[PDB]
RNA sequence: CAGGCCUUGACAUGCUAGGGAACCCGGGUGAAAGCCUGGGGUGCCCCGCGAGGGGAGCCCUAGCACAGGUGCUGCAUGGC
RNA sequence: GCCCGGAUAGCUCAGUCGGUAGAGCAGGGGAUUGAAAAUCCCCGUGUCCUUGGUUCGAUUCCGAGUCCGGGCACCA
């Protein structure tokens, strides 16, 4: 989230991104290119690893934009810690994974930055609201 | 040896497709397209379909490279340690298969068999008797279940008529290709000199759709009219509108009725009547809308064969592929996986 | 048929290379097959007592031409 | 719509005062013939339409419904 009037904020892929599945072509249909986020992109992208890269972009109708790079969304980093690739077709009580108590301050060193609090519990208490979406237990 | 073909059959596929996709998406990362709500929209499946086609090409180039340069035959380290990495990459190698089988309209419900002779008269129907177990055990070695719907003997040696229904997941897309006529070249055994002779029988498959039978027609689309009633009778005849008729509006049928002297007793005997007359022509369409939906492939004729079993010479020719197997004993047992997987290719090859 | 293995292959001939050239006797893992591994030591043509190797039976590893089929065709055939 | 009659083996038909279910054809096994048909031996074969009642108990006797075959639907 930034400014309005020409703005677009995806979650790219991992490795490679270029074409138009993921949104690919969603960005230049509100004014984008192909050679400014392809190569000249995956600087970053190789360095985050893999999955999911929440980057996003900001038009300004000449090429130029705020890529301000952003941490793995609380969806992916948490399939880290429990193991589950989707999560559950449906949450509530069942699910096929499992995070104990301090397994959720595992990814208190990943997501820090811009969560709001700078502490460790002042922040988990927001993905343990994660934990009941997409279904995860918290072994108690 | 197993496996140089197979990675090949989606290798035709690729620059046939690959070329066509870059002329799809790059309609879509223009907006002016977007304007229409369906046209951006039919762009979008096709595009989507880049799913089929920009996945298999991924994990299909490492199933040939990571396999086919440490490959020794002779018992080793990498080689066994090797074996059960492409296990369960070559057990995954009927996803390849299933996608040019599970693509017909109605390939999922149980099939209809009819096993009808042919040319070759007594002969012929020894032939569909044959025939007639020979896609019995088939169907009984895949798994699937049998239901005998009809079987007729006749009068010397061979069968009438056979129709068998056969379930199963996937069951229509496995007997499809196996629609023709069947020939046999043998010598015969119904003559006193045992001359080499020739027989014909003739295959025809059909899904197992639609079942129900119901045609509840609603006062919604009838015009009913009541005209004074014509003939005989007296003062009521005259002065009472007896005469009534009702009118398929969407059809254009109009049925009409005088035999009683009440209205409400003419339009009951009248709707009696009109749903007689449409259940002869609303199942003469579903009849009409079945005899050319079965195909074409039904002379029987010597000349319009789809695969010939001779076990003169000892062996089976598929004349759609052109393949020829040699073991014709062998094939009259079941095993037709193979010349089913060839046929779901080149019928479903030129559409 | 299911399973474990062997591929110059169980056998016939012949070629090429250093092994190796009669040869007999253990151990190990495996159900067995097979793969691994431990020893005595090879008369002989014979310059030559000899260092050596020419050496014929001839066994072992590698390579080539091949071997193998009870797979089909008894209306392709012999013979019975 | 009223009045009368029926459904019983896969097919066509008989039958009991209520307690016994039968005929012909089909079908299965064997036999003959080189092999078919014909012929000969050996068998099996049913909620007696469904739904209730009386009775000690109903295929049968009454009630209801569904289907079928008929006769009736005139005077103006």
């Amino acid at each position: 989230m930034k400014k309005v009037v020409a703005v677009v904020k995806l979650q790219l892929p991992a490795g490679k991104a270029t074409p138009a599945p993921p949104v690919g072509p969603a960005l230049g249909q509100h004014g984008a290119n192909i050679m400014e986020f392809v190569k000249a992109f995956n600087a970053a992208t190789a360095n985050m690893g893999d999955a999911i890269v929440p980057v996003e972009i900001t038009i300004y109708a000449d090429r130029s934009f705020t890529f301000v790079t952003k941490t793995p969304p609380a969806s992916y980093l948490i399939r880290k810690a429990a193991g589950l690739e989707k999560g559950a077709h449906k949450p509530g009580r069942e699910k096929v994974g499992r995070i104990t108590w301090e397994q959720v301050l595992e990814i208190a060193k990943q997501k820090m930055p811009d969560l709001n609090t700078t502490d460790l519990e002042a922040a988990a208490r927001m993905i343990a609201g994660s934990a009941r979406s997409m279904g995860v237990e918290v072994v108690g | 040896l197993a496996q140089r073909l197979e990675g090949l059959r989606g290798y035709l596929d690729i620059p046939q497709k690959e070329t066509r996709l870059k002329e799809l998406e790059r309609r879509l990362e223009d907006p002016s397209l977007w304007n229409d709500p369906e046209a951006a929209r039919k762009v979008s499946q096709e595009a989507a379909r880049l799913r089929r086609t920009v996945d298999t090409f991924r994990s299909l180039e490492s199933d040939l490279q990571g396999l086919l340069e440490l490959m020794e035959e002779l018992p080793a380290e990498e080689r066994e340690a090797l074996k059960p990495e492409l296990e369960e990459a070559a057990k995954k190698l009927d996803e390849l298969y299933h996608q040019t089988l599970l693509n017909f309209p109605h390939a999922e419900k149980n099939a209809i068999l009819t096993i009808q002779p042919g040319a070759g008269g007594t002969e012929a129907c020894d032939w569909a008797e044959m025939l007639l177990r020979m896609y019995t055990r088939f169907a009984e070695r895949q798994g699937f279940q049998v239901e005998v719907v009809d079987l007729t003997p006749g009068p010397e040696a061979g069968i009438d008529y056979a129709q068998i229904l056969v379930k199963g997941e996937n069951a229509y897309g496995l007997l499809s290709p196996e629609a023709g006529v069947h020939r046999l070249v043998r010598p015969s055994p119904f003559d006193a000199s045992g001359r080499r002779h020739t027989s014909f029988a003739g295959v025809e498959v059909i899904p197992e759709v639609d079942e129900e039978v119901e045609v509840v027609l609603k006062p919604e689309e009838l015009r009913i009219d009541v005209m004074r009633a014509s003939g005989p009778g007296g003062q009521g005849v005259n002065t009472t509108d007896s005469a009534v008729r009702v009118v398929h509006l969407p059809t254009g049928i109009t049925v009409t009725c005088q035999t009683t002297r009440s209205q409400i007793k003419n339009k009951e005997l009248a709707l009696k009547i009109l749903k007689a007359r449409l259940y002869e022509l609303e199942r003469k369409k579903r009849e009409e809308e079945l005899k050319a939906l079965r195909g074409e492939v039904r002379p029987i004729e010597w000349g319009s064969q789809i695969r010939s079993y001779v076990l003169d010479k000892n062996y089976v020719k598929d004349h759609r592929t052109g393949l020829m197997r040699h073991d014709p004993e062998n094939v009259l047992d079941g095993d037709l996986m193979d010349l089913i997987w060839a046929g779901l290719e080149w019928k479903a090859g030129r559409r």
